[PDB]
RNA sequence: GAGUACGGUAGAGGGUGGUGGAAUUUCCUGUGUAGCGGUGAAAUGCGUAGAUAUAGGAAGGAACACCAGUGGCGAAGGCGACCACCUGGACUGAUACUGACACUGAGGUGCGAAAGCGUGGGGAGCAAACAGGAUUAGAUACCCUGGUAGUCCACGCCGUAAACGAUGUCGACUAGCCGUUGGGAUCGAUCUUAGUGGCGCAGCUAACGCGAUAAGUCGACCGCCUGGGGAGUACGGC
């Protein structure tokens, strides 16, 4: 009904709770009747520039079918989280499920 | 912007490569285009003159 | 582009987006690449969005 | 009567239209020797010429040779003349030019520049 | 003719929040020492009470390089960082529907660059007024060093511009050629729409020049002109 393709990258020093964080973030989509369409993790990346005196971060993307309340709660948790460091939301008028780039190399 | 020196290259390829990279980046043009404030009327006037000259040059080939 | 490959582009094909940036980290004008205007607009917005996520550098120096 | 050694430093060129300033530091950015075209004895229009830049750069390099400094990263900043003259002046002193970079600052939009001159 | 219903397309159209990177300035700290800055040449100014340069950290305000285009959108004024939310219009294709419901418009009603005014915030850069240094016969200027209102934000007022295409709105006709922005068809080519540019036949014009985006051929309605000054001034009204 209102699609949202979110890309979120998290601090490296505590980049082990990324599981815990993603499966505690996606607890609101299903209760709202929304379907998860993609959840891709390709973390341990190198930044193009130093964000708050770090050079690496753990990336992730997920596609969400949510409403105003769930979305606003998501950005509330993002803003008040000390590991958010960056975030983006990218509404689309269609649903995408077929990967982003994976590792085309070996 | 930055230049690589390698294979004990002589100190003639180094400067030429540095100059070529600098003009590719156009550092001098940008820094020259900011030594004084250039008001939007002059913006539009200069761009219109550039457009008319560019079209005249394009037509003049035929 | 036109015939078969990718009717639309996004901030995912980092190879294609990297193919359309100068070595100093600036978008290449459409008069050089010879592309269409609509695709040029999509390309510029894709590059800026990808640049915000630190996938691409704002400047080559940083 | 204090002595210390250093190897593989960095030399900065600040080449503005009026004057060019050459300085030498380590990788930590601590001044070792500096020289100015104004100090080289020009004091006027000559101060802007590339030859004054050459003289100042070679003088600073010869002053800094007391510490060894078998390697240099030279970085330039400014659009004034003598942008490349000081590079050759330093190469004449007998250093190893490890790399050459420009650090000319380019504002994206930034503050507005001063009013246009009417001369 | 005008409008409605249904899929799509593009866009700096408008409003409310949040978030980015470059750069300037200021403060703190390390190294280091005699100049920095500026000019046509200088000087004022900043420096051994340790400056400029150089490295690290911090604060804050404003504008949004490259894309960028005879490019786009808007009734005009105007509108360029990115994202979310609210919202107007225009193009585009087929079918169905209403059945003249249209055009213009004295008065009236709103929107309306910049500068300016009121109340309260904010203040990095720039910079009327102003101070000092030059130039000069003089220089209440051009040039240089500083610098306050203002420029920014919220709410309210003000009603003006070479607010210009110096060209009112609406409709219908009239040889062609070369581009370009959106969209369609038929087989890179041909055709067709709605814009945006360059030439040009008739025709028009005092001439310049306009020439399907008329200043040509015609219709409908409105506004305005009647020698130069005095003067868009005086008096009166609002
Ligand atoms: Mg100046
Ligand atoms: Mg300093
Ligand atoms: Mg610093
Ligand atoms: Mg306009
Ligand atoms: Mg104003
Ligand atoms: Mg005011
Ligand atoms: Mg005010
Ligand atoms: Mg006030
Ligand atoms: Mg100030
Ligand atoms: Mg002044
Ligand atoms: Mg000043
Ligand atoms: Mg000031
Ligand atoms: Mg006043
Ligand atoms: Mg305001
Ligand atoms: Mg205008
Ligand atoms: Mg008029
Ligand atoms: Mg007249
Ligand atoms: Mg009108
Ligand atoms: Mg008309
Ligand atoms: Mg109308
Ligand atoms: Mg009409
Ligand atoms: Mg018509
Ligand atoms: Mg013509
Ligand atoms: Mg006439
Ligand atoms: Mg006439
Ligand atoms: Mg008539
Ligand atoms: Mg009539
Ligand atoms: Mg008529
Ligand atoms: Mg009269
Ligand atoms: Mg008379
Ligand atoms: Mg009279
Ligand atoms: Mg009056
Ligand atoms: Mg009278
Ligand atoms: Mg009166």
């Amino acid at each position: 009904m209102r699609h949202y393709e979110i890309v979120f990258l998290v601090h490296p020093d505590q980049s082990e709770q990324v599981g815990g964080m993603v499966e505690r973030y996606t607890k609101a989509i299903e209760e709202d009747g929304g379907k998860i369409h993609r959840l891709e993790d390709w973390g341990r990346r190198q930044l193009a520039y130093a964000i708050n005196n770090v050079h690496k971060a753990h990336y992730v993307l997920m596609n969400v079918e949510c409403s105003a309340k769930a979305l606003a709660e998501l950005e509330d948790n993002f803003r008040y989280n000390d590991a958010v460091i960056r975030n983006l939301v990218m509404r689309r008028d269609e649903a995408v499920t077929e990967q982003s780039e994976m590792l085309k190399a070996e | 912007p930055a230049v690589k020196v390698k294979e004990n290259e002589p100190f003639d390829v180094a400067l030429r490569r540095f100059k070529r990279s600098c003009e590719k980046a156009g550092v001098l043009a940008e820094v020259r285009s900011r030594e004084f404030y250039e008001k939007p009327t002059a913006e539009r006037k200069r761009k219109a003159a550039a457009a008319v000259k560019r079209h005249a040059k394009k037509v003049q080939r035929e | 582009f036109t015939a078969e490959g990718v009717k639309e582009i996004d901030y995912k094909d980092l190879n294609t987006l990297k193919a359309y940036v100068s070595e100093t980290g600036k978008i290449v004008p459409s008069r050089i690449t010879g592309t269409k205007a609509k695709y040029q607009r999509q390309l510029a917005t894709a590059i800026k969005r990808a640049r915000y996520l630190a996938l691409l550098p704002y400047t080559d120096s940083h | 009567k204090v002595k210390k050694t250093v190897v593989d430093g960095i030399a900065h060129i600040h080449a503005s239209f009026n004057n060019t300033i050459v300085t030498i530091t380590d990788r930590q950015g601590n001044a070792l020797s500096w020289a100015t075209s104004g100090g080289s004895g020009f004091r006027g229009s000559r101060k802007s010429t590339p030859f004054a830049a050459q003289v100042a750069a070679e003088r600073a390099g010869q002053a800094a040779l007391e510490y060894g400094l078998k390697n240099l990263d030279v970085n330039v900043k400014g659009p004034g003349p003598g942008r490349e003259s000081a590079v050759r002046a330093l190469n004449a002193c007998g250093y190893k030019i490890a790399s050459i970079t420009d650090v000319t600052p380019i504002p994206h939009n930034g503050c507005r520049p001063p009013k246009k001159r009417r001369v």
